[PDB]
């Protein structure tokens, strides 16, 4: 399997560590860099009390039963609308 | 198969016994809850 | 090491037989007698 | 002989049909008048007497064919023990309809039974084959 | 570009496998990891079956492709033939005791 | 650091009929005891927590 | 495979080994036994006179009485069977089963 | 010296015993149900008053008699008795995970019991549909209760699995190919893999069940734009293969025992037995639809569901007529355990043709959710596996305790069993055809004469579960010890003797290449 | 005085299996065909006969006036 | 000479017959099980409106 | 004394603790799920970590000090470790053919449409990319692990395992933020309950797979493995690969796909 | 255009048992088709049709729960 | 409806469920044949004391034991398919109908052009009529013209239920937030019974069906009187 490389005869942990550094590591690097000039933040969506959402049909098991897990009030309106 | 004879024989009598007790473990606590089902079903 | 033999590679003693039977009388007899109970227990919660 | 439990790694002597002769004698060790019988069995068989073969036989061999395959009367205990069995079912069945069940409902009252009759003739309940069917309409009565 | 500092087998390798290892590389098998390789198994050339007790279980496979073993105890002593094809098999002691 | 498997082969290797689980000493019989305290302990309470949720409340 | 007059031959010749074994004996049997046939007369009468080297008389009667096992309902094929190997029960001494009371329970 | 042994087992012997007095006291508990059934369906009218009770009680029976009864009796206890000794191994791959497969059981049959004495108890069927076991329909612990019990029966039998198909594949002398081993092992080792693949898609679907009860996942609720019927795919996705899991282990068990009990070496067309559960294993993937045809699917699916079905009545007709060549020529020895063979060759094939009608979407229609269905599953698995068990048990008894069951007492048992499920099951076809529905807790009265007969004969075979507890008694009481097993040429597993000692094989086979 | 004549004596097993697979195909489709002819053939008889002279209202009719319905008097 | 079944094998054969009949009989008539039998050519219709 | 290679296991209580421990856990979900209270929880939660760590330093015990993984034996830990991770594959399986059902039949309560009106899905071409160049890469880094460890080269073998680590890590802090920020929950309908359930999933086995992998990085730095013998480190790099593996499928299906 | 309209014909767009779809589609070209007639002051009898056929094969408390959602501002169908 | 001590099937009252009778027939004529077989079988190869017990040539055999049960197969197939095509094909409904699941009765909804519903319950068996059935009767009847073809919409409002009528051919299950589909035709008028056959809970033995037939005209008329 093939794209531009050579290495067969004569490698093994040194082709490995050479695509580790050479290929794997650098691609985290672009991607990283991607990803960091798209940050800021998003435009919390408006809030419509879809009846297909927020679905509620027992209470959770922790703190005010209302209330997912990783909640995050920016952006995770309750089935009443955003918080305060 | 061959098989030894009884080192510990359970004679007609001893069957008679085993069984006996045996039917009545099964019955009686059955039959002592559905007797009673009224009584419950008056709940 | 571990007792080998007939009567010696089970968890129960078969030295006895009226003992044994006693033994395989509560044993069988609780798993049957199990289900009227639970039946009972429902009727009586009401 | 005396088979022992230990011996189970040790060749056994069976009586199968489908296995006539068995990996070892029945009987291993020998009287004194046992050893001179296996003597004289190494000269002519003329000169055996019939009790000198049978025993020769009965030394070798455990059972004859005919003892081997001999039929029982054990089905005769089987049936009966089954239908006394059976039969004792019946006792906690009777037990059962006296102390357990209540009445039955009243649709089975032979009025009730004999109008729902009526009924399900005038709807022609299964009127092809099942039901309706047997009964003639002009006549008023079940078919014959 | 390239240290050292793993351990190997034959530095490192202890108890039962320690001894695999070791046999292995004399060409034994005391722990009968390899199929054994019949003989002729005559009278003359019997398979030569190893044990550290007086009986050994046997199981005969009569012809190549047969889906049944033939199965039975080998005593110390003389040769024995397996009930199915004849086949000579004779116990043979210890090695496999150090 | 340095290689002190062959200490521990020793060890473990020791042949005073103990099993595995306590052949490092005092820290296994302890660590032994206190899973079967927690695990019988824990499962007496959840008999209990059955024996009270099979009956009707306020 | 093989026809019923090489299948014969076989047998006969297998039993007719001079200084054929008890075990060699005994396996001829047990495998013969296993077939949808009841032996020809020539293979039993190999069968006893091996019976004969081997000084066993008891195997020689149990022999015959697995022919007639083997043909069982047909009735007929054991009279016969004894017919042909008469010359031979005789020679030898050979008694049948029914001869020592062995065919009764 | 008692917990080391039996709390703290490594031993393939031992465990497989804790398995058998597990999967006896659970048959107990589900014969106990099964009785409850019939007491209620006996006379028309009402019984227990109460009909969320009888949908708990029929729910329970259900659960118990596979999970606790029949998979750990088969696979658990037959199978760790005799695979390492059909194999010459000196224990199971994993000797101490095996132990924990046992372990799991008994906490996961305490849920279930649990779950039906909390609140109302899970009135759901086996099936545990929703919406109806959903946290509305079924609020409250029970449902809840119902899944982890299934949970740890789930692990259970995927670590079981596991040590089996390793095993098998692993530890048979080196000589020995695939093609030499027995045909009861053949059928636990694909019954694993069946077990591998079904039972994870099992306990994804009970999860997503779980999530949708208490995390306001909506899988199955329309409201969310969840779907009821994707549930009983992934159900039916493990529940189809999980029927052929019920009874391959028995398939294995017949031809063992038919084979020895008519003097054969060995079973009548042996690679083809090994294609026939093979193709079994197979087909049992790609069928689990034809428990849905009356869901609304498309004719084409339904079309394809029909005849995919049909196919797999080949390779059983093969083992059938396989088992019946291994009768041809036998010198047939009449032991109690070959009767339970041969009824279950005759019944099984009974219940295999009603499966045959059912595979029609067609007739279905009419049929589905009907005692047609009923009479049919109780045909193979009350005259198949539970037949297949009592003939493994009474064949395999005295190796395992060195002692002999009385013969004539074996023989009443089988004759008072066969009367009483025959009675019991073969109306409830009538009941089916003439439209009386399953889990109904009273009937038009139309329906009465058979019901009556049916509940008439659950007490027959009541009467012989009694008299088989008596028969094990009596057998321990008189001690009658064993010293000469026929055939061990070719049956590997007597040639230790009875009992076998704790360890066995320490010195391994030899078996010659060639 | 006279020799018994030799009988088979090879094969009888598959002698006695050659003949009666024969009577077990008989029996079979034997059943079959009662299945066929007491059964199935009469039912389609049936329903020919039912629909050939049956008239819907004089059906309705009678049941009309045997009170059944809530939907005509 | 006589095993168990020699002795006793037609005393349990008639007797278990004769129980078995005896009181499945009695059991199927005499103790109010309703059967509900089909009523053609039983039962003689009511009226019913 | 045995003359066959495998290992007859000391007596063990692990099996029972980790039975009862099951049974803590799940009583403990329902104590929890039903009546508030997180006792028995934390209770089960505990007698399985203490059951598991016993269990496997047992191991570690009967194969690197006391010598009882013959060759036998290691084959058969292979055939269970790849059979493990077939019923992993098949639980998977369960929740994508969750997602495929709902998701190519959208009903009408969801608007008929896919994804669900209202939902706002994240941009497969920001985080959840970075993450799959994540799990790439240290599905690189683990190779070179491997073949330094197999040419005795302790030092790499450590520092390619330390950087597998790493990523392993950053995958599960990126993951944790993205389930912060997202304007969906596991309560939006079956797109919430979908999403979390089959990531969630996920991300639980790239915490197991990450904390097998930090065991066999301290069993390097304390040389039990040798250059041929180190199954352990070998079954860590399949089930590794197969959390990779699963994270593509997810990722291709539905933050791409299902977008 | 097609009166004496009896019921629903068959739609081959809809060809299986699962109707769910038919119900819907013509409930939203109901609505659809309303909303235009109405922006060019035009007539609803030309959307007659739709409306017909949805009230045939849709469950009265399907289309009241989806006329309380048109009302509300949180019907999810495209109009 | 079932009558006392039935064997079968109730009596056709459309053509599809006579298609399935005969179909039935067919296919229990072959059940017989293959049943009788195995047991003659079992039976010859138990009653006789002449042995063959080495081993025997199985690749012949085999065949016949393979070919036969797929002819078999097929002969049982063809049909079956025939009909599940027809039980699906195109219809032409004069009328659609939809029917509502509940815990634990059924609605009925008749809206191609008045809006009209109600409730069916079961007739408590206190309040039964003489000659009134046990179970199965209801206080308001689908009433429905005779020798038509009907479109049925088949749903639930709470979990599954599933609305059958056997002598009609007609089982289909009632799944929330779903409509299915089928198609009924009676060939006669009168009454028609079935009952709820989807475990839907507590009185889920306790919510029957009742189909009653009748003249177009008299259809209309109630129809009228209903709304
Ligand atoms: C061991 C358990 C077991 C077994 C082995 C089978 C075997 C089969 N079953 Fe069954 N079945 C169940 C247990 C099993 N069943 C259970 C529990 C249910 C209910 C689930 C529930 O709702 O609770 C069920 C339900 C079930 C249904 C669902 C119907 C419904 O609910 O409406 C269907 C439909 O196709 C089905 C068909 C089959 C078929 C085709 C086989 C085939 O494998 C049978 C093959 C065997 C033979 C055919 C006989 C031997 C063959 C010959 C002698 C050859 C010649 C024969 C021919 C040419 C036909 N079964
Ligand atoms: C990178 C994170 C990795 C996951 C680990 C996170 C911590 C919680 C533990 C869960 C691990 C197990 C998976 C169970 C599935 C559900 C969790 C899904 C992952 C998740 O965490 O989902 C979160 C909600 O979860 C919630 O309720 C959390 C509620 C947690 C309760 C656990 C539920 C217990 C379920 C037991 C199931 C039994 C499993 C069976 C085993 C198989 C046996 C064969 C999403 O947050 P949210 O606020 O809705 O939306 C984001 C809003 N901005
Ligand atoms: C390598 C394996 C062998 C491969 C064999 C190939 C055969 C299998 C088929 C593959 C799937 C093809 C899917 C494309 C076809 C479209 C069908 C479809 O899209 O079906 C939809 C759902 O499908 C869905 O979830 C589809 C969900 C897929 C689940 C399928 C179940 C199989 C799972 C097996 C697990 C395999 C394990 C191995 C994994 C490594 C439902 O139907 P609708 O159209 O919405 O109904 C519309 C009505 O309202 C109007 O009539
Ligand atoms: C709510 C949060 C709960 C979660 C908490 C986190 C849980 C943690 C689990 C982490 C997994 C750690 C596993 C460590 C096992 C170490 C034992 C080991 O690795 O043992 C090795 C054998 O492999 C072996 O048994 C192989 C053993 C393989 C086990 C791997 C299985 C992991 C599965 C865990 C559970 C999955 C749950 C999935 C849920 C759906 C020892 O042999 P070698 O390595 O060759 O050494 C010997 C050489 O030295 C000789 O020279
Ligand atoms: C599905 C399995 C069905 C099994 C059928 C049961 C067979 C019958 C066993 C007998 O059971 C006993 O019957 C007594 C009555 O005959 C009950 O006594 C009750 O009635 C007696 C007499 O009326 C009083 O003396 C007692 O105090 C009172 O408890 C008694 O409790 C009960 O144990
Ligand atoms: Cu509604 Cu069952
Ligand atoms: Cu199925
Ligand atoms: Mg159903
Ligand atoms: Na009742
Ligand atoms: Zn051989």
């Amino acid at each position: 399997a093939s794209a531009a490389k050579g290495d067969h005869g004569g490698t093994g942990a040194r082709t490995w560590r050479f695509l580790t550094f050479g290929l794997a590591l650098p691609s985290v690097a672009l991607c990283t860099l991607n990803s960091w000039l798209h940050s800021g933040h998003r435009e919390r969506p408006a809030f419509i009390p879809y009846h297909h959402l927020r679905i509620r049909t027992k209470p959770f098991s922790w703190g005010d039963g209302n209330h997912t897990f990783f909640h995050n009030p920016r952006v995770n309106p309750l089935p009443t609308g955003y918080e305060k | 198969i061959t098989a030894k004879p009884a080192k510990t024989p359970t004679s007609p009598k001893e069957q008679a016994i085993g069984l006996s007790v045996t039917f009545l473990s099964f019955l009686l606590p059955a039959g002592w809850v559905l007797y009673h089902l009224d009584n419950y079903k008056k709940s | 090491h571990y007792e080998e033999g007939p009567g010696k590679n089970i968890p129960f003693s078969v030295e006895n037989k009226w003992r044994l039977l006693a033994m395989m009388t509560l044993f069988f007899g609780s798993g049957f007698a199990a289900p009227f109970f639970i039946v009972r227990h429902q009727l009586l919660k009401k | 002989s005396v088979v022992k439990s230990e011996d189970y790694a040790l060749p056994s002597y069976v009586d199968r049909r489908d296995y006539p002769l068995p990996d070892v004698a029945h009987v291993k060790n020998l009287s004194a008048s046992q050893k001179a019988l296996k003597e004289k069995e190494k000269a002519s068989w003329s000169s055996l007497s019939i009790d000198e073969k049978v025993e020769l036989y009965r030394l070798k061999f455990k059972e004859s064919f005919a003892e081997m395959n001999r039929s029982t009367n054990e089905w005769k205990t089987v049936v009966g023990a089954a239908m006394f069995f059976i039969g004792f079912t019946a006792l906690l069945l009777i037990w059962e309809k006296h102390y357990v069940y209540g009445p039955i409902p009243h649709t089975f009252e032979e009025e009730w039974v004999a109008k729902q009759t009526k009924r399900m003739l005038d709807m022609k309940v299964a009127p092809i084959q099942g039901f309706s069917a047997k009964w003639d309409y002009d006549k008023n009565e079940w078919k014959k | 570009a390239s240290g050292g500092g793993v351990p190997t087998d034959e530095e490192q390798a202890t108890g039962l496998e320690r001894e695999v290892m070791l046999a292995a590389r004399k060409g034994q098998d005391p722990y009968n990891i390899l199929a054994p390789k019949a003989t002729s198994g005559t009278k003359e050339d019997p398979n030569l079956v190893p044990s550290i007790t007086n009986k050994r279980i046997v199981g005969c496979i009569c012809e190549e492709d047969n889906s049944t073993v033939i199965w039975f105890w080998l005593h110390k002593g003389e040769a024995q033939r397996c009930p199915s094809c004849g086949t000579h098999y004779k116990l043979v002691p210890h090695q496999l005791a150090h | 650091f340095e290689n002190r498997v062959a200490e521990k082969q020793k060890l473990f290797q020791e042949d005073n009929g103990l099993p595995v689980h306590l052949k490092g000493g005092a820290t296994d019989n302890i660590l032994y005891r206190v899973t079967m305290t927690l695990c019988l302990g824990g499962t007496l309470y959840s008999l209990y927590c059955l024996g009270w949720a099979s009956f009707p409340h306020k | 495979h093989e026809t019923d007059e090489e299948f014969d031959a076989r047998w006969v010749t297998y039993f007719n080994k001079p200084d054929i074994d008890a075990w060699e004996l005994r396996k001829g049997m047990n495998t013969l036994v296993g077939y949808d046939l009841v032996p020809e007369p020539k293979i039993i009468d190999a069968a006893l006179r091996a019976c004969r080297r081997l000084n066993d008389f008891a195997s020689a009667v149990r022999i015959l009485e697995v022919v007639k096992d083997k043909a069982g309902p047909h009735k007929e094929i054991y009279p016969y069977v004894i017919q042909e190997l008469r010359p031979t029960l005789n020679e030898l001494g050979i008694s049948t089963p029914e001869e020592l009371g062995l065919d009764k329970v | 010296m008692f917990i080391n042994r039996w709390l703290f087992s490594t031993n393939h012997k031992d465990i497989g015993t804790l398995y058998l007095l597990f999967g006896a006291w659970a048959g107990m508990v589900g014969t106990a149900l099964s009785l409850l059934i019939r007491a209620e369906l006996g006379q028309p009218g009402t019984l227990l008053g109460d009909d969320q009770i009888y949908n708990v009680v029929v729910t329970a029976h259900a659960f118990v008699m596979i999970f606790f009864m029949v998979m750990p009796i088969m696979i658990g206890g037959f199978g760790n008795w005799l695979v390492p000794l059909m194999i010459g191994a000196p224990d199971m791959a994993f000797p101490r995970m095996n132990n924990m497969s046992f372990w799991l059981l008994p906490p996961s049959f305490l849920l279930l019991l649990a779950s039906s004495m909390v609140e109302a108890g899970a009135g759901t069927g086996w099936t545990v549909y929703p919406p109806l076991a959903g946290n509305l329909a079924h609020a409250g612990a029970s449902v809840d209760l119902t899944i982890f019990s299934l949970h740890l029966a789930g692990v259970s039998s995927i670590l079981g699995a596991i040590n089996f198909i390793t095993t098998i594949i692993n530890m048979k002398p080196p000589a020995m190919s695939q093609y030499q081993t027995p045909l009861f092992v053949w059928s636990v080792m694909i019954t694993a893999v069946l077990l591998l693949l079904s039972l994870p898609v099992l306990a994804a679907g009970i999860t997503m069940l779980l999530t949708d009860r208490n995390l306001n996942t909506t899988f199955f609720d329309p409201a969310g734009g969840g779907d009821p019927i994707l549930y009983q795919h992934l159900f039916w996705f493990f529940g189809h293969p999980e029927v052929y899991i019920l009874i391959l282990p028995g398939f294995g068990m017949i031809s063992h025992i038919v084979t020895y009990y008519s003097g054969k070496k060995e079973p009548f067309g042996y690679m083809g037995m090994v294609w026939a559960m093979m193709s079994i294993g197979f087909l049992g993937f790609i069928v689990w639809a034809h428990h849905m045809f009356t869901v609304g699917m498309d004719v084409d699916t339904r079309a394809y569901f029909t005849s995919a079905t049909m196919i797999i009545a080949i390779p059983t007709g093969v083992k059938v007529f396989s088992w019946l060549a291994t009768l041809h020529g036998g010198n047939i020895k009449w032991s109690p355990a070959m009767m339970w063979a041969l009824g279950f060759i005759f019944l099984f094939t009974v219940g295999g043709l009603t499966g045959i009608v059912l595979a029609n979407s067609s007739l279905d229609i009419v049929l589905h959710d009907t005692y047609y269905v009923v009479a049919h599953f109780h045909y193979v698995l009350s005259m198949g596996a539970v037949f297949a068990i009592m003939g493994g048990f009474v064949h395999w008894f005295p190796l395992f305790s060195g002692y002999t069951l009385n013969d004539t007492w074996a023989k009443i048992h089988f004759a008072i069993m066969f009367v009483g499920v025959n009675m019991t099951f073969f109306p409830q076809h009538f009941l089916g055809l003439s439209g009386m529905p399953r889990r109904y807790s009273d009937y038009p009265d139309a329906y009465t004469m058979w019901n009556t007969i049916s509940s008439m004969g659950s007490f027959i075979s009541l009467t012989a579960v009694m008299l088989m507890v008596f028969i094990i008694w009596e057998a321990f009481a008189s001690k009658r010890e064993v010293l000469t097993v026929d055939l061990t040429t070719t049956n590997l597993e007597w040639l230790n003797g009875c009992p076998p000692p704790y360890h066995t094989f320490e010195e391994p086979t030899y078996v010659n290449l060639k | 005085s006279t020799a018994l004549a030799k009988p088979q004596m090879r094969g009888l097993l598959a002698r006695r299996l050659r003949f009666h697979i024969v009577g077990a195909f008989m029996v079979s489709l034997g059943f079959a065909t009662f299945y066929k002819f007491a059964v199935a053939e009469k039912r389609k008889k049936a329903y020919a006969d039912f629909y050939r002279n049956y008239d819907s209202m004089k059906d309705f009719e009678e049941m009309r006036k045997a009170g059944i319905f809530q939907s005509a008097k | 000479a006589p095993d168990f079944h020699d002795k006793y094998g037609n005393a349990v054969l008639a007797s278990g017959a004769t129980f078995c009949v005896a009181v499945w009989v009695y059991m199927a008539t005499q103790i109010g099980i309703e059967w509900n039998p089909s009523p053609v050519g039983r039962v003689t219709p009511k009226e019913w409106r | 004394h045995q003359t066959h290679a495998y290992h007859m296991v000391n007596p063990s209580p692990w099996p029972l603790t980790g039975a009862l421990s099951a049974l803590l856990m799940t009583s403990g979900l329902t104590m929890w799920f039903h009546f508030n209270s997180m006792t028995l929880l934390m209770i089960g939660l505990t007698t399985n970590m203490l059951t598991m760590y016993q269990w496997w330093r047992d191991v570690i015990r009967e194969s690197t000090f006391q010598g009882h993984h013959t060759p036998a034996v290691q084959k058969g830990l292979r055939y269970g470790m790849i059979l493990f991770i077939i019923s992993e594959v098949l639980f998977f399986t369960g929740f994508f053919w969750a997602f495929y059902h709902s998701s190519l039949a959208p009903t009408p309560e969801l608007g008929g449409c896919w994804p669900p009106t209202g939902i706002h899905p994240l941009n497969p071409l920001e985080v959840p990319l970075l993450n799959t160049s994540v799990l790439l890469a240290s599905g690189v880094s683990i190779t070179w692990a491997h073949h330094s460890l197999m040419e005795g080269d302790r030092k790499h073998m450590l520092q390619a395992l330390f950087i597998t680590i790493t990523l392993g890590v950053y995958f599960t802090l990126l993951q944790a933020s993205e389930y912060y920020e997202a304007p969906f929950t596991i309560s939006d309908g079956v797109y919430g309950s979908t999403f979390f359930v089959a990531t969630g999933f996920h991300g639980l086995h790239v915490i197991i797979g990450s904390t097998f992998l930090i065991v066999c990085f301290f069993r390097q730095l304390k040389f039990h493995f040798t250059s041929n013998h180190h199954f352990g480190f070998e079954a860590a790099a399949w089930y590794w690969h197969f959390v990779d593996v699963v994270w593509l499928f997810l990722y291709v299906s539905i933050y791409w796909w299902g977008s | 255009k097609i009166k004496n309209y009896q019921t629903a014909p068959f739609d081959s767009r809809f060809p299986n048992q699962n109707q769910t779809r038919n119900c819907w589609q013509n409930y939203l070209d109901f609505h659809r088709c309303e909303k235009a007639m109405t922006a060019k002051g035009g007539d609803v009898s030309v959307c007659e049709w739709y409306r017909r056929v949805y009230k045939s094969l849709c469950p009265i408390s399907w289309v009241s729960t989806w006329d309380d959602r048109r009302a509300e501002g949180t019907f999810p169908g495209k109009i | 409806m079932a009558y006392p001590m039935q064997l079968g099937f109730q009596d056709a009252t459309s053509p599809i469920m006579e298609e399935l009778l005969h179909f039935h027939d067919h296919t229990l004529m072959i059940v017989f044949l293959i049943s009788s077989l195995v047991l003659y079988i079992i039976s010859l190869m138990l009653t006789t004391k002449l042995t063959h017990t080495s081993t025997m040539d199985a690749q012949e055999v085999e065949t016949i034991w393979t070919i036969l049960p797929a002819i078999i197969l097929i002969l049982i197939a063809l049909p079956s398919l025939r009909i599940l095509y027809m039980m699906d094909e195109i219809n032409n409904p004069s009328l659609t109908v939809k029917t509502m699941g509940h815990q634990w009765y059924w609605s009925y909804e008749y809206t191609d052009y008045e809006d009209l519903s109600f409730d069916s319950y079961m007739i408590p068996t206190s309040e039964l009529k003489p000659g009134e059935l046990r179970l199965l009767e209801v206080d308001n009847r689908v009433v429905l013209p005779m020798e038509m073809t009907i479109r049925m919409l088949v749903s639930s409002e709470d979990v599954l239920h599933s609305w059958a009528v056997p002598s009609l051919g007609l089982k289909t299950d009632a799944i929330p937030g779903r409509l299915n589909q089928t198609t009924l035709m009676s060939s006669r008028p009168g009454l028609y019974y079935g009952q709820c056959s989807e475990i839907c809970g507590s009185n889920h033995s306790f919510m029957p069906i009742v189909l009653e037939l009748v003249p177009l005209k008299y259809f209309e008329k109630w129809s009228a009187s209903m709304l």
